[PDB]
């Protein structure tokens, strides 16, 4: 039962600058 | 169904004997298992039991069971429908269902950790391999042939590899003669090996063997299989030069100091 | 009902069925035991089979093969409770399987704690959950089985004392096919013209008496798995139907 | 009072009884010297419902079941996620029940570190978390049963000699089965009784004189569980109430 | 600053003459190690030797060498940084950083493994440590304190310790008197132990001590010096249970059978 370096995928997640834009662009008011 | 162009130069009186039997088993869907030693050129018949079957025309994956990870198991198996991206179009196919329709050739059976022994065996048995996420059961329809070099009755006994798998997957056994068994086709090895050499060493002709060199290649205990003796042609014939004498040398090993 | 599917005499296979006829009402659990690969699974079919539990839809999970964190997870893992990690967890085969038959094999192989929960969930019938405190109450038809001497294991404490004790009201024995001796011959038969049918060979032409000598005075470590085996091999060896088979190969490793 | 089960004739089990009313109350380490099978988990049921506090929670379930690294985890639990293999804080198990007592079961198999363990934190109350954050005091007290001579398991120096001397402020010993000699009937009739109620049988029709002598001839190795399984087979086996018994299911894993 | 004189009971002779020699320690910020039987109060002068320090308000943590997981001793003994490793969520503090002003217990040294010697052997003499996964090294400033059961010299010669790490905590040592030895404070102990233990049983009072019970006293080797006293006391008054008489048997073994 031990400090190993492991590894497992269950998610998955992408995301470009522009996008980042229109994300942002619907925190604020009108 | 259809021949696939292979090397398999049998003349032994044995290995035809091993060819006639696999035939045999070239229709039949039963799991195979092929024994041999180091060499021996296992994979030939292992693509030619898989190449002249019903399902020829399905793929012929062939993992290293020594290759896969631990901790990536589960998904190097089944995959994961999932994509590896937020909203992605596709996802992975893991080992199994990639061979669906055709064959799965295994190989290094019994260096398989036991995490990849208790894994397959659950899989074979039932089918019905799940990917991670999601509660669909899929199920498959897959030709399993394996071979191995080491003893697995020996691992058996010391616990190392699990009985049960070997069990379910010993249906039927093709047993490989080492080449000194067969000690009869060493003369045509030797020269497709030596007019292979030629070409890819760019020599222009092959010089011949003289008698000395057959005898003393021939009169050898031989514990290097088939891929020993390529080896072996390959450094004498380079050794000896450009061809305008016959070949004359046979250097054994090339470990000897001199 | 689905009996076709096997063959019982000797007097021996003929009481574990009449045996299993008459616990076959009882909901509660059994204790089944026999060597390995001589009618575990097919008994366990059957007793979901009989009368009192056909409707219910019938699971089978191995102990021997799963580790002990995936063990203790699939029968009942984060079926309602969130917890970081565990995404999408399954309520597991044990819930899925409630409302059905199930069987869990290898209780032998199955780690302390696990067994300590199964005897919670199998006691009164009540269920933990660690995302809810309100215990699964669901009807569940689940009968216990394992090859070794429970007894044997529980001198040492490998086995907790308290899961043997509680449901060892009705053992069942699974005797090894060496004892019964006036069955090997006609599950052979079966299992010849099975693969005269699968390889389309025209008739299974019998045995041979050295055939029959042999099959007889092998002792038989693996009971089903390994007849099957050495027959289809006997059989494909031949590869022919002019006449009775007389060469059998028990063991495929020996060369010649 | 719980029913007071298993009610004892013996005068061994009367100076016991009395003895565990006097260490009801004080907040002290009691070991229990009881073989396996003989008082497991029964008497600390009464230490625990009957000191000055019942109020505490008593999880108990601590065994052999786990081994080292793993027990440590059941014991103390994780910190916080600190470290792989933990998401959110477990508390474990001396956090687990506060206030109340705990109990250790075969805790003459634990490993070396944890019995150090045990010794600092009973004294001070204190809990060194395995992440290494500041410990906590919590206020429990610990019942051990053990079935081995500890004398001896320490000359061979595997026991800590401050933790026996310091755990083992009183020692509280069990009466064996063989030595309970005019009871063993008494403990037949309240196991037929409360089986014969279990099973909805109209009454019960009695013993008789072979049975006798079979209760008078066996060893019993278990003080409780070796003979309640005996009797409670016999009479499912027997299933009636008309017809006094006269069968014995000495051992439910006999062939045939 | 205050007294901190805790608990303090039969103090005479040689105790006493240990008691002087400790007094004057605390101001010193110089590495000790005490020496002494097992189960010989040895805690108890280290603690009260943190609180003589002038810097007595650093706080008080300790660790016990005999109970350290091999797989986790790195990270316990000096400090993960987040994200060292895998499952790291946060940053952790170190055990030696934990304490800072604070003096560190020590324990066990006599059972300290190779492992451990080695791991340890630097961050002592110029109190110098780097976290596991670590960008850049912390320094702190640590009175470290030692207790153990065994002839360190002994095992330095037996080669299972190292004589640099011995003689980098070999500034002096405290000789803790066993108390079958002295024989001096027997009686005080016991009959305070027998206070306690008769006050927190809800009993009106305790009677005296019987002759023969101080007989057998002396008699005995003790092998726990304070550790199984105040238990055997404990227990045997237990056993009395009243304020009738002086109780005349001490129930030095409880295996012992009641008849
Ligand atoms: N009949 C044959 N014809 C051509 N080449 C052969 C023949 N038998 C063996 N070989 C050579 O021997 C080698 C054996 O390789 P392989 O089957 O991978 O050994 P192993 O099964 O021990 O891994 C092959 O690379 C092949 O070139
Ligand atoms: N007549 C038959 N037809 C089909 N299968 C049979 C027959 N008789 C026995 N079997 C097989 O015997 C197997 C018993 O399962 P197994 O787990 O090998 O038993 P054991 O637990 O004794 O090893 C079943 O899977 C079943 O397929
Ligand atoms: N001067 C003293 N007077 C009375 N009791 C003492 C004295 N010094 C120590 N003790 C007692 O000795 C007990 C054990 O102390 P110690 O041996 O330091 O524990 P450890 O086993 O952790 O070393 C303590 O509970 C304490 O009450
Ligand atoms: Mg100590």
């Amino acid at each position: 039962m031990k400090q190993g370096l492991q590894l497992r995928l269950s998610q998955q997640l992408a995301m470009t600058p522009q996008l980042q834009q229109a994300i942002r662009l619907l925190q604020l008011s009108t | 169904m259809a021949e696939y162009k292979d090397n398999l130069l049998g003349e032994a009186n044995s290995f035809l004997e091993v060819l006639e039997q696999v035939s045999h088993l070239a229709p039949l869907d039963k799991p195979v298992l092929i024994i041999g030693e180091r060499g021996t050129g296992k994979e030939l018949i292992a693509s030619r039991l898989h190449y002249l079957s019903s399902r020829w025309q399905g793929p012929f994956i062939s993992l290293n069971c020594a290759a896969l990870n631990e901790n990536l198991l589960d998904s190097e198996l089944f995959g994961h429908e999932a994509g590896a991206f937020t909203g992605a179009q596709k996802r992975h196919p893991g080992r199994f269902e990639r061979a669906d329709g055709g064959t799965l050739f295994l190989d290094e059976l019994a260096t398989a950790p036991m995490m990849v022994q208790e894994k397959l065996l659950r899989v074979i048995e039932y089918g019905e391999l799940e990917r991670v996420g999601g509660s669909q059961p899929l199920q498959v329809n897959v030709r399993l042939v394996c071979a191995t070099n080491a003893d697995l009755p020996a691992m058996v006994n010391e616990g190392t590899f699990r009985a049960d798998l070997l069990d379910r997957l010993a249906f039927d056994v093709v047993q490989l003669p080492p080449l000194r068994e067969r000690e009869s086709d060493i003369m045509l090895m030797a020269e497709y090996f030596a007019i292979q050499m030629c070409r890819e060493i760019k020599l222009p002709l092959f010089p011949g063997f003289t008698e000395r060199a057959r005898e003393t290649l021939l009169n050898y205990r031989w514990p290097g299989n088939i891929r020993e003796l390529k080896n072996v042609v390959e450094r004498s014939v380079y050794r000896h030069g450009t061809s305008d004498y016959p070949l004359d040398d046979i250097i054994i090993d090339p470990f000897k100091r001199r």
